[PDB]
This record gives structure tokens, C-alpha cells and sequence, in this order.
RNA sequence: GGACCUGGCGGUGCUUCAUAUCCCUCUAGAGGAGCCUGUUCUGUAAUCGAUAAACCCCGAUCAACCUCACCACCUCUUGCUCAGCCUAUAUACCGCCAUCUUCAGCAAACCCUGAUGAAGGCUACAAAGUAAGCGCAAGUACCCACGUAAAGACGUUAGGUCAAGGUGUAGCCCAUGAGGUGGCAAGAAAUGGGCUACAUUUUCUACCCCAGAAACGAUAGCCCUUAUGAAAUAAGGGUCGAAGGUGGAUUUAG
């Protein structure tokens, strides 16, 4: 019947079942070919109940099939995710900038990469199991300055804005040598992850852990090695290469530490002594006791690289750039 | 109740009204207050006692009946004492009491059980636990061992408020099914003097 | 376009009732006496029985007009408890709330 | 013109505003009827309207110059018809001793019309419910009285044994 | 604020809009006149007498709010700004200054008012010491200025029923003193006739109250009023009663009786009465029954089983 | 849980408008009865015949004026009238609506014998009430 | 495997409470009898659904035919419908409910503590939380501000319902569609909830509360009318005149 009939959003509704298809046709548009002075012919003035032929009606049916297949193409369109560490996992890739601040404040020179994502369950009384989202993000513009934060909510789109707000608002400065570098080597123990971190030339590029190197670029940090050994928790990973990032002396702060001049002989050029970094006031002409032998509890791998003792076959493979 | 905790109860006798005093009146008047309730009456005849009673007989809330019969018994209770007295036998003054309510306000007191045995689970068994009751308990014990006496069954094609007056009668002095029971409970408690110890109260 | 089958048979029985109900009338009173022969009475009711069922008006039921459901419908709206409380609920029967008591 | 606000406030709000309520919309209103266009209707309609004589107030003086009192209602619903059917009927109350002619058959006209006539208030009080029409009714109502009339007038043979 | 005095204006345009419209004339005229016009008009009829249609005067439509708590070039106003709900805070060391003046020297509001006059919003707790501290201050001792500070908060209650409304006395026919009173009670409604002085007997709709009440309970209930007041036969009475059974009847009447003799029956004995409980309406009345419930309040069986 | 008309708190950002978000206990007390007629009155006869026309109504009032019905109609009788309050969003031209009108009026009167007139309530929007 | 976190549970400790609720206490009931009507199990060629609290005079504000879906027999095929299906999925759903609820919480959006772990965020002489929104409350109805209605969010239970209506998916489409005639329900039993008693506070008659008699109970049938209706389920009258002679463990309501 009529009556037995109803409207369309509750029928929506049922189809889905999310709860545990009117824009082609126009106004005036009818199955039986139709014509009437208010709508489907010219606005007022033709003024006369016409009809249309039966060929006419048939090429406007054919016209609108077409439109319909059309916008069912338009739906169906894959659009290209870029390809974030692993096709199907939200590591290395992009979110856009973070979203501007209350007053203003915009940050396009920023740029946002993911670093884990994990589907974190909590069992509450009355509702159960609570799956919720809980993200890793970082955020860094080159020139040193860069950040993170570990956003969680219901959803994932909004644990990924929460964590690029935090990002922007917990920011560390990493000083490098020139654009490219870390200023010396690093051994940092963070919890049970250790990062040991080797200051490189140019042109090495960055060899080191997937989410390391994503980092590095986002701070601007060009080309280094660095081995993770212990336990590999991301977060604990992130955190402890963040404060060994800033924990590391400029050449300056050495210098005003102990007088003297940082000067750095480098192989690749010759003998010639480059001043680096010398210190903004006196001068301490007490040369450095040259202690010989000098105690330096040293790592048994570098020694083993430097001999060529160790030889494993995953070591020095030929990867794609960084 | 349809009554607020605004209102309060109000107190009928009209010889209070015949004289902190100054005070509580001053708050009365200050206060809202309930209207009297239907039994409860400012008469002189009227005895409190007599009208609960009266009540506890009430079966189906037709109340008019029950205080036909209360009335019949007392009068009943009158005949068997005149009987007792004036015309046949001797005009025994003091071993004959005339009064009805009076009577019946004895054999009240007398049906009065001044030890009452509560139940107490323990281990996993249940002990009869002497217990001693509080006056109204008590009062309540006595008129409601006397109606459910009247009821029995076993005195078949008698009408109530005979057998109620001579129930009355017997309690007088000191007979009767009420006060064998009292007794009976006496001699329950008394059994279980050694478990006054499980009580924790 | 009724709502079911049922709908249908009932408006059919409706029909015929409508058709043939003074006939049925006319029938009943020479039948329903004390008054007038037996033969005659016997006749009558021979003649009622003869009519075609459906036309009989005892086989009308009543339904909704909505969703043809025979119980739970009042006569004074001719709708089911459940039709006639939607219709109430949003509001589309004057006269009709709530009853806070 | 009215700036009116028609609505529950919401928690922190206001009472919704005029240019698009449900509310006000629904509500039957007087817009039209204004005391001062009511009173210029009246004026207009002084017209229509020719005033009654000076049979005067009390209802006696009226009694005693117009017996009877008809008095068929008629009901105004809504929709597309307006059959009603409650609207066809009608009675008839007369006053006995206003009639003022009849001796014996005031002692008829009682035991005639049983449920009728009031003792209290000396009043016959015939209805009509028959025929369809409403004027039909009142005139069969009317023939009706007069035949009683007669026929507690024009007294039997058989009434002596009483 | 801009967009609040536009639509003063335009209020006050519809007020003389509406003004013009109705037979009365003046552009000034009140409120109530404007409200009652509003009703005539858009006669809503719904219970909720906030969902009906109303316009005002805007200032006290809306709920204002304290717009504007620093200048331009940041540096707000008021010097406690930073604290949050500042005014109170204010107010407390207000008040905290008075009290060390005072030393040096030598009902209540309620928390929905106290926010309202300040604007910002108030916790309980904050709201007790407020109270606390004003309390403090009462003690103290204080000044005019003081004094008046505190009224500021402070605010009376008016306290009503207490005396019964004592009826006429009235004469008509000859000059007998008569008391017309009314009571009603569990559906049934009485009104009662005193004449003062005419020793003897009630009637109830002309019958006798000993015919009319067979039951002596319904006489007691009868006499109960006269007897606490102890005129007990000195007074006539015709009674109309209506409506209910008997008891409810005779409790009716009784009410009446009472209401009668307070007419004339001196004040103290009238409290007296009104303590004791036959001059108020008992409002117990039978109870709605339920459509889950097989009476008013007993409910269907095995509902834990 | 009584869930009858009462609209459905999922999130802050439901838009919500007045006669569509308060609940059947409010029917009196907060909002107003949509359709107006004597048949519900009593003792009054014709009642079920008119909510028949009723629920058709709006139906109708559906499929003619698509996408172009903010809230639910007011359909009021006067002896033999039948006038309806329809708030319509401006999204079509006036033209249309126009023609749309008067096509209406004079189906709907030829149906039920009736002389219909609706007028319209035209609105930019739907008058958002809550954001439930 | 270790150590946490959140929950759930503990015949888990302390403290404080349930004012018809947990006990003692009250009042009236059920369980014993006959019926009335549901369920189960049996019977039948012959529905279906609900089926611990939260099913069991429940969907039904009603099954003689109808209703109707069920079963037997006999027909119909563009067929009331631009078909139809009370066919399968309530574990696809909308809609409309139950439930804890006789309760006060649930929340977006921020911020902080956890070396930035799952998480947690209480101290007014205040130690890090702030909050729109929904709920309670407040307003409303009814005989008031009391009471009772109504209201009661998020979730729980894949709780109830494809047979209220609608519909996703999957099927039947000379049949799981449609129409006709007849029929189908009766208890060896078990159990749930009603009614009525078992008597003297009673039974009958008057009167509707000062009386006079008596020393019950009322089905099951049996016949006979009456009402209804094409057709007998109800109502009355005669007749008969069961069991029962206050109910066990237990349990229901106020
Ligand atoms: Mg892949
Ligand atoms: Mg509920
Ligand atoms: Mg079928
Ligand atoms: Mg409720
Ligand atoms: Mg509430
Ligand atoms: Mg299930
Ligand atoms: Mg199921």
C-alpha cells in the first residue's frame, strides 16, 4: 500500500544496520515523458502541457544511466596512500602540518610522520573491552628543531590531531654540525633500548632504524649510522635518541669548557689544521696532559668492525637512498 | 505520607489546655500540624487500650463490626459479674470487681510475657535465644494471644464475644489457654537459661 | 494495494455485507417470532442458510487501517496500538497526550 | 511586528526566536480579532440586527403571552461533512397550567404522557427523535401535542370504569 | 552588548505596535497589560509556563555575562584575575579586611542568588566558608557600614499560616448570630450552620444526626469539636453534606463544625483547637491506581522468582 | 529505555530542531499538537477518517516538495477548511514553489472536497534547537 | 616465563547502611481442596512467538465460522498490486520495548602525573585538574511545596520481537504464492498465576448497619429456557450438592 510505505532515512538506516540516492533525479523529472510550465521545460515561457516523444524520453533515461555509472566510477577510485614503511602500517607516513593555534600561529614549515599505532584494549565494568587508538607522532621542520608526542583516543583520526598538538607544543632544539651531522658519537642507554649513534662524512647517508632515519630527516640530521640493540619499544627508542640528541657538547661549548681550540684534521683534506670552534674570551696555555693510554670503556663491536673479526652477512648491504 | 515532615502529630487531651510549657505551645503555633485521626477521641469514655484492640480484631478494615463484638464482650463480662454478685449468691464486694475495663486491663497485664525467646542461627543450626522484650512489645504479645485464642476453631459454634469475656474472666485470676501459654514460654526460656550467652544484645 | 491478502478478504466480506445486507435484515426479522407459522420460519432460515458466506456480517472483522493487524485496535481511531501510538507520539493527533495522571 | 519568543529556553539560552517557530505556528491565534477591529466589525453588522420588543426579562410576562418552548440544537464540527445526526432532534416543553384550557383533561393528559410532565414545574415535555429532518421533527412534535390534546379533551365511553 | 540594544529598540517598537493594535491606546502602559494581550493572542495553553509565548524587555531575557575582562593590550582589570572567579575572591578579602579593621577597632543568601549577583560560578564548599566568614563578622561587633554590607546578602522569608481565618457572625430573619463554614474530605463535602446560643440537637439535610448516623464512632466524630471546646449542647446546627460514604461524611462535617465555632470562640481556645488537629484538611485521599500494579501500591506475584 | 520520538544523544554534533527534539512526555507540557481537529474532542465523531487524511497529508506534502520541508507541517481545519503551515528551506526558485502551490492546492481540494490554502514559511535553514 | 595496568570475581577485612528492605518483627496471601486460565509433557493429519531474575490471563483492550498464519481435500495462474511469500536469518537491522533503574552517573575538548607504558588525576586550614553536552535534579501533571505518576543518560544482556509495519541478505516464483470446503483445542499427567471456599467477625431474609431465622461449600455435570449470531460462547431457572473441616519444606506483597 500507500500507508505501508515511509521515508527514506529510517530504510537507510535499516539497510546499514550501524547499530548493533536522491540527487539525480530533478524536480519535474518523471518515467512517463512530461512537461509542465513550472519545471522540466523553460521557466514559465513554452507555456503548454507537452509531452515528450518516446525516443526523447529513452536518450534522456540512457543520459541519465550514464551520469549514474559515471558517479558510481567517481566512488569507486582508489587514491594513491603513500607507501609509509609497509603498505598497511601508518609508520613513516605523512599527516599534514599541524593545525593552526587559538590566536594564529601556523606551522607549514613543520611536517608530521607517524610512528607506531596500536589498537590499545582496557576492560571497564559495565562495557567491556575498550578498543582504543593510541598513536606515536613526531614533528620537525629541518633546521634542528623537532619533537613527539603519544596521542590515544577512540578513534584514529583524532589520536593523530591530539598528538601533532602535542608535538608542536613539546619542541627540542639539536644543535648539528653544519646542516648534516650529529657533533660526535653517542652511547645512550635509555631504560633497556641502547642507541649507539657514529658521527659520519657527507655522502654516507642516514643507516640506521627506519623510524631513526624518519626522525633525522625531520630534525634535519642528514646522514649518520646508528645501532639499536637491547629491547625495541618505539616510544623507548624515540625518547632516548631525542635526549641523546640534546645531550650532545657543540665544539663551542668544549671549547669554553676547556680553553684551548677545537681543530679537526680531517684525512680527506691534508694536514692543514681547521680551526673549528675557539673560545669566546681567554685562553688556557696549559696544554692538555696527554695522558697516554687514555681509559675509555670501549664497545668489543667497533673494535671487531675495525679488526674484521665479526663478519655478518645482513652488515653492509646496498639499500635504496636513506 | 501526604503529610510533609513539615507536619506534626497532634496531641487531643483536652486537660493540657487547663493551666517550656509557654515555649513548646509557642513552637506549636509557629508549626504546621496533622489533622485527628478517626478513633483516637477527645472523649471522656474513651481508653486507648480498648480501641487498639478493637483494631487488632478488625479483619477486612470493617471496623464497625469489630466494635460491636468488643462492646458485646464488656457487656457480657457485666452480666457474668452481676450474675456473680447481686441477685444470685453473696454481694462479695472485694473478690467481685464490677468494672469491665478494669477486668480486662488485668487480664492484660497478667497475659504480659516479661521474657520473649528470639531465634539465632549459629554454626549452622538455629538456637532459641532468650531475649528481654520492651513493654509494647510486650502489651502487643498479650491482646494478640488472646484474639487468636478467641479464634481457634476448637470452640466451633460459639460466638465471639462470649467466648472473649469469658477468655477475660479466666485471665482474671490467673487460668485460662493465654497464660498457660505465657507459661509454656516461661519454661522455654528458662530451658535455654545457658544460651542467654548467644545473644549479642 | 491494501496492505495483505488478509486486508483484501476483509474489505471483500465488507462489500458483500454492504450488498446483500437488507436482504439478511428482512430474513432475520421473518425468522426472529413467536408470531406468524413454523413452516414459514423454517423457510426463512432455509433461505438465510442458502445466501453465500461473506455477505454475513459476523465474518467482518476488524483490523488497522495502517498494517492490517486484527488486535490491540482502537474503534474510535480504527488503528493498531502501535500505529496509533507512533502517530501520537510525534505529535500528529490533536487531543492525544500523555497521561502524567 | 511583535518581537515574540515562543519556546522552552534551552539550558543557557533563550526562548527561540520569531522567524522560524513550529510552536507559534501551531498555536490557533488571534491575530485578527483585535479589540478595536471586533468593535468596527459590530459597528458595520449594527445592521442585520432588528432589537427585540419590550416583552421583557423574568420570563413570566413571555410565559404569559408565548406558551411552548421548542428549543433543537445544532452542532458545528470540523471537516469535509457536516452531517451530524445529534442536530435532528428536538423537544418540546409547554407549561400545563399555561395552557389554560383544561378541567378534566389535565386529570387525561397525565396518565396519557407517563415519563413527561414534571410535578415540581407543571411541564410536558414531548421529544422528537424519528424522522430525519429537524423542521419535520418540531412539526410532528407539534401535531403530536395537539392530538393529545384532543384526545384528553374528547373523553370515552369505557373511562367510568375507573 | 551592541546586538542587546538593537533588540531593546526593537522591543520597545513591538510594545507600541501591540499598543496601537489593542483598545488601549497609550504608548506607556505596563507589563501585565502586555503579558495579558500576549495570552489573548497567542493563546499557547501548555502547562509549562516557560515553553509559552512571552516578550519582554530583553535585560531580563537574557542571562548576561561579564563581557570583557581585559583591555586591549592584555593587563586585566581587576587585580585578582588570575586566581578565577575573581569577584569572590575579591569579596572574601573584602571581607577578611573588615574583620582585621574590626580586631584592630576593638536568613542567608542562598548559592544560585549568590552566583547570580556575581556572575562567575561557585562551589559549595567556597559558598560554606563565605557563609562561614559572614557569620564571623556578625559575631564580631560591627559598624553601620559593616552592617549594611552583610544585608546586601541577607534576605527575609515572610512567614504565613499559623491563626485560623476566623469567618463572620451574620443575622438574617430575626437577629440570630450564625456561622457559616465549609470542610470537605475523601470526596465528600459539608457545610455547616452554627447559630450561636439555641441549645441543643444537629441536623444533617433536615434528618437528626442520630437518625442520620447510626454508628456511634460517626457521633463521636460529630461531637468532637463542641466537646473539646466544652459548649457542648448550647448550640443549633443545620448541615448540608454531599458527595462520599459515611465515616468521610461525618469527618467532613466535623471539620465544618469546627471551622463554624472559630467564629466565635476566643483565639486561645481556637489554637487550642487547631493543635489538637479538627481545624486542617486531611489531604489522604485514594491513590491512583497503576497499569503494572494490582492496587494502588501491591504489586503482581513472583517477581524475585 | 524508552526510546519512542525522543532523538538519540550520540555525539555533540547531531543538529537538532525543536518539535523533533522533545520527547512524547512533553506533548502538553513543553510543545504543541502538530495536527488541529474537533473529532478528538468528546463526545465528537469522525475522528479516525480525518487521521487517515492526516497521515496522508504530510506524506504528499513529502514527495512534492523534496529536500524542501526544514520541520514537520501544521494541518488545521475550520468547518470545510483545511489550511497547512509548511516551513520550507530557500533552496529552490520562487517560481517553482509557486507553481508547486497552487498544483497542490487544487489536487488536494479536489480529493477531499475541501478548499485548501497553505501558506509557507520560507527559511535559510533548519532552526537548530539543540546540537543533541 | 617475569613484573605491572584496567576490569571481573572472592563461602574477602574494616566502617556504615538497606525503613517493606537484609534479618528478627507486623498484616494479609500462595503452596493442601474444587474450579478458571496460562505453560510444560502427552495426544492430534494440525500453528508460531515469549520460556531464570527480565517467560507462564504473556503478543491476545480475546481463537464457534471468521480471526488464521495451522492440517486434509479441491482449484488458480500476470495473479487485489508495474506481482506475491505470516519462507530463512531478532547473530544484518529500523521501529517499539525489557533489564540493572527502588541508580547518579556518563561524556566530547583541553591540561597535568606516569624518565611522555597499559593507565591515573581524591585532600577546602585543599596535593592538578578544567569543562560544554546528555542524565539526576529543577520545571510539569494529578487532590499543594507532600505523595504518586511521568521522567531515568552511557552501557549491560549479540535480552524480546523478520508473525505490528517496514526492510538488508538468502531463498520458493504451475509453489513456502493466491482462492474455496471441511476441520483442528483434550487431557494419564506435572507446574505457574487467579477465583471460591473451608463456615459463626458466619449462612439466609429484611434493612443497606438496634432486626428476625439458620448450625456451610459451591463447582462438575444433568435437563430446561433466554441472549447472540447463517450456525452453540455467555445469561437465567430447576435438579444435583463433589472435595474441603485453614494448608508441609518453602515462599509473595504492603
Ligand atoms: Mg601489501
Ligand atoms: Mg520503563
Ligand atoms: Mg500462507
Ligand atoms: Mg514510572
Ligand atoms: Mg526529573
Ligand atoms: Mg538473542
Ligand atoms: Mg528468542
Amino acid at each position: 500500500s500507500f500507508f505501508t510505505k515511509l521515508t527514506a532515512d529510517e530504510l537507510w538506516k535499516g539497510a546499514l544496520a550501524e547499530t548493533g540516492l536522491n540527487r539525480g533525479q530533478i524536480i519535474g523529472e518523471g518515467r512517463y515523458g512530461f512537461l509542465w510550465p513550472g519545471l522540466n521545460v523553460p521557466l514559465m515561457k513554452v507555456q503548454t502541457i507537452a509531452q515528450r516523444s518516446k525516443e526523447e524520453q529513452e536518450k534522456v533515461e540512457a543520459d541519465m544511466i550514464q551520469q549514474r555509472e559515471e558517479w558510481d566510477r567517481k566512488k569507486k577510485m582508489k587514491v594513491k596512500r603513500e607507501r609509509g614503511w609497509s603498505g598497511n602500517s601508518w609508520g613513516g607516513i605523512s599527516l599534514g602540518p599541524p593545525d593552526p593555534g587559538p590566536c594564529g600561529e601556523t606551522y607549514e614549515d613543520f611536517d608530521t610522520r607517524i610512528l607506531e599505532v596500536r589498537n590499545v584494549f582496557t576492560m571497564t565494568a559495565k562495557e567491556g573491552r575498550k578498543k582504543s587508538i593510541r598513536v606515536l607522532v613526531a614533528v620537525g621542520n629541518g633546521k634542528g628543531a623537532a619533537g613527539f608526542s603519544i596521542g590515544k583516543a577512540t578513534d584514529r583520526m583524532d589520536a593523530f590531531r591530539k598528538a601533532k598538538n602535542r608535538a608542536v607544543h613539546h619542541l627540542h632544539y639539536i644543535e648539528r654540525y653544519e646542516d648534516h651531522t650529529i657533533f660526535h658519537d653517542i652511547s645512550l642507554r635509555f631504560k633497556r633500548t641502547h642507541i649507539k649513534m657514529k658521527k659520519q662524512p657527507k655522502g654516507y647517508g642516514l643507516r640506521c632504524h627506519r623510524a631513526i632515519i624518519t626522525i633525522c630527516r625531520l630534525i634535519g640530521i642528514k646522514d649518520m649510522y646508528a645501532k639499536v640493540s637491547g629491547s625495541i619499544n618505539m616510544l623507548s627508542l624515540t625518547q632516548g635518541l631525542f635526549r641523546g640528541l640534546s645531550r650532545q657538547e657543540t665544539h663551542q661549548q668544549l671549547a669554553d669548557k676547556k680553553g684551548l681550540h677545537v681543530v679537526e684534521i680531517r684525512e680527506e683534506c691534508g694536514p692543514l689544521p681547521i680551526v673549528v670552534a675557539s673560545p669566546r674570551g681567554p685562553l688556557r696555555k696549559d696544554p692538555e696532559p696527554e695522558d697516554e693510554v687514555p681509559d675509555v670503556k670501549l664497545d668489543w663491536e667497533d673494535v671487531k668492525t675495525a679488526q674484521g673479526m665479526k663478519r655478518s652477512v645482513w652488515s653492509n648491504l646496498k639499500r635504496a637512498a636513506t | 505520607s501526604r503529610y510533609s515532615p513539615e507536619f506534626k502529630d497532634p496531641l487531643i487531651d483536652k486537660e493540657y489546655y487547663r493551666k517550656e510549657e509557654k515555649y513548646v505551645r509557642e513552637l506549636k503555633k509557629t508549626q504546621l500540624i496533622k489533622a485527628a485521626p478517626a478513633g483516637k477521641t477527645s472523649s471522656v469514655f474513651e481508653d486507648p487500650v480498648i480501641s487498639k484492640f478493637t483494631n487488632m480484631m478488625m479483619i477486612g478494615g470493617n471496623k464497625v463490626l469489630a466494635r460491636s463484638l468488643m462492646i458485646q464482650t464488656l457487656e457480657a463480662v457485666k452480666r457474668k459479674q452481676f450474675e456473680k454478685y447481686h441477685a444470685a449468691s453473696a454481694e462479695e464486694q472485694a473478690t467481685i470487681e464490677r468494672n469491665p475495663y478494669t477486668i480486662f486491663h488485668q487480664a492484660l497485664k497478667n497475659c504480659e510475657p516479661m521474657i520473649g525467646l528470639v531465634p539465632i542461627l549459629k554454626g549452622g543450626r538455629f538456637y532459641q535465644v532468650p531475649v528481654p522484650l520492651p513493654d509494647r512489645r510486650r502489651r502487643f504479645l498479650a491482646m494478640k494471644w488472646m484474639i487468636t485464642e478467641c479464634r481457634d476453631k476448637k470452640h466451633q459454634r460459639t460466638l465471639m464475644p462470649e467466648k472473649l469475656s469469658h477468655k477475660l474472666l479466666e485471665a482474671f485470676h490467673n487460668q485460662g489457654p493465654v497464660i498457660k501459654r505465657k507459661h509454656d514460654l516461661h519454661k522455654m526460656a528458662e530451658a535455654n537459661r545457658a544460651l542467654a550467652h548467644y545473644r549479642w544484645w | 494495494h491494501y496492505v495483505d491478502w488478509r486486508m483484501w478478504r476483509d474489505v471483500k466480506r465488507r462489500k458483500m455485507a454492504y450488498e446483500y445486507a437488507d436482504e439478511r435484515l428482512r430474513i432475520n426479522s421473518l425468522r426472529k417470532n413467536t408470531i406468524l407459522p413454523k413452516i414459514l420460519q423454517d423457510v426463512a432460515d432455509e433461505e438465510i442458510a442458502a445466501l453465500p458466506r461473506d455477505s454475513c456480517p459476523v465474518r467482518i472483522r476488524n483490523r488497522c487501517v495502517m498494517t492490517s493487524r486484527p488486535r490491540g485496535v482502537k474503534r474510535r481511531w480504527r488503528l493498531s496500538r502501535i500505529v496509533f501510538r507512533h502517530l501520537a507520539d510525534h505529535g500528529q493527533l490533536s487531543g492525544i497526550q500523555r497521561a502524567t495522571w | 511586528p511583535l518581537p515574540v519568543r515562543m519556546g522552552y529556553p534551552v539550558k543557557k539560552g533563550v526562548p527561540m526566536a520569531k522567524e522560524g517557530n513550529l510552536e507559534l505556528l501551531k498555536i490557533p491565534n488571534f491575530l485578527h480579532l483585535t479589540p478595536v477591529a471586533i468593535k468596527k466589525h459590530c459597528e458595520a453588522l449594527k445592521d442585520f440586527c432588528t432589537e427585540w420588543p419590550a416583552a421583557l426579562d423574568s420570563d413570566e410576562k413571555c410565559e404569559k403571552h408565548f406558551p411552548i418552548e421548542i428549543d433543537s440544537t445544532d452542532y458545528v464540527s470540523s471537516g469535509p461533512s457536516v452531517r451530524n445526526p445529534r442536530a435532528r432532534v428536538v423537544v418540546l416543553r409547554v407549561k400545563l397550567s399555561s395552557l389554560n384550557l383544561d378541567d378534566h383533561a389535565k386529570k387525561k393528559l397525565i396518565k396519557l404522557v407517563g415519563e413527561r410532565y414534571c410535578k415540581t414545574t407543571d411541564v410536558l415535555t414531548i421529544k422528537t427523535d424519528r424522522c430525519p429532518l429537524r423542521r419535520q421533527n418540531y412539526d410532528y412534535a407539534v401535531y403530536l401535542l395537539t392530538v393529545l390534546y384532543h384526545e384528553s379533551w374528547n373523553t370515552e365511553e369505557w373511562e367510568k370504569s375507573k | 552588548e551592541d546586538f542587546i540594544k538593537k533588540q531593546i529598540e526593537e522591543f520597545n517598537i513591538g510594545k507600541r505596535h501591540l499598543a496601537n493594535m489593542m483598545g488601549e491606546d497609550p504608548e506607556t502602559f505596563t507589563q501585565e497589560d502586555i503579558d495579558r494581550a500576549i495570552a489573548y493572542l497567542f493563546p499557547s495553553g501548555l502547562f509549562e509556563k516557560r515553553a509559552r509565548p512571552v516578550m519582554k524587555h530583553p535585560e531580563q531575557i537574557f542571562p548576561r555575562q561579564r563581557a570583557i575582562q581585559w583591555g586591549e593590550d592584555g593587563r586585566p582589570f581587576h587585580y585578582l584575575f588570575y586566581t578565577g572567579k575573581q569577584s569572590y575572591y575579591s569579596l572574601m578579602h573584602d571581607v577578611y579586611g573588615m574583620l582585621l579593621n574590626l580586631e584592630k577597632h576593638q536568613r542567608w543568601l542562598i548559592k544560585e542568588e549568590l552566583e547570580e549577583m556575581l556572575v562567575e560560578k561557585l562551589s559549595d564548599l567556597d559558598y560554606m566558608q563565605f557563609i562561614r566568614l559572614l557569620e564571623k563578622l556578625l559575631t564580631s561587633q560591627c559598624g553601620a557600614a559593616e552592617e549594611e554590607f552583610v544585608q546586601r546578602f541577607r534576605r527575609s522569608v515572610t512567614l504565613e499560616s499559623k491563626k485560623q481565618l476566623i469567618e463572620p457572625v451574620q443575622y438574617d430573619e430575626q437577629g440570630m448570630a450564625f456561622s457559616k463554614s465549609e470542610g470537605k474530605r475523601k470526596t465528600a463535602k459539608a457545610e455547616a450552620i452554627v447559630y450561636k446560643h439555641g441549645s441543643g440537637r444537629i441536623k444533617v439535610n433536615g434528618i437528626d444526626y442520630q437518625l442520620y448516623f447510626p454508628i456511634t464512632q460517626d457521633r463521636e466524630q460529630l461531637m468532637f469539636p463542641f466537646h473539646f471546646v466544652d459548649r457542648l449542647g448550647k448550640h443549633d446546627v443545620t448541615c448540608t453534606v454531599s458527595g462520599g460514604g459515611r465515616s468521610a461524611q461525618a469527618g467532613a462535617i466535623r471539620l465544618a463544625m469546627a471551622k463554624a465555632l472559630c467564629s466565635f470562640v476566643t483565639e486561645d481556645e481556637v489554637e487550642w483547637m487547631r493543635q489538637a488537629g479538627l481545624l486542617t484538611t486531611d489531604p489522604r485521599v485514594r491513590e491512583r491506581k497503576k497499569p503494572g500494579q494490582e492496587g494502588a501500591r501491591r504489586k503482581f506475584t513472583w517477581k524475585k522468582r | 529505555k524508552n526510546r519512542a520520538a525522543r532523538v538519540r544523544v550520540s555525539k555533540g554534533d547531531k543538529p537538532v530542531t525543536y518539535e523533533e527534539a522533545h520527547a512524547p512526555h512533553y506533548i502538553a507540557h513543553r510543545k504543541g499538537w502538530l495536527s488541529l481537529h474537533t473529532g478528538n474532542l468528546d463526545g465528537e465523531d469522525h475522528a479516525a477518517e480525518r487521521t487517515v487524511e492526516d497521515v496522508f497529508l504530510r506524506k504528499f506534502m513529502w514527495g512534492t516538495f523534496p529536500g524542501c520541508l526544514a520541520d514537520q507541517l501544521v494541518l488545521k481545519r475550520r468547518g470545510n477548511q483545511l489550511e497547512i503551515c509548511a516551513v520550507v528551506l530557500r533552496q529552490l526558485s520562487p517560481h517553482k514553489y509557486y507553481f508547486l502551490v497552487g498544483y497542490s492546492e487544487t489536487l488536494l481540494s479536489y480529493f477531499y472536497k475541501c478548499p485548501v490554502r497553505l501558506h509557507l514559511q520560507t527559511v535559510p535553514s533548519k532552526v537548530v534547537y539543540k546540537y543533541l
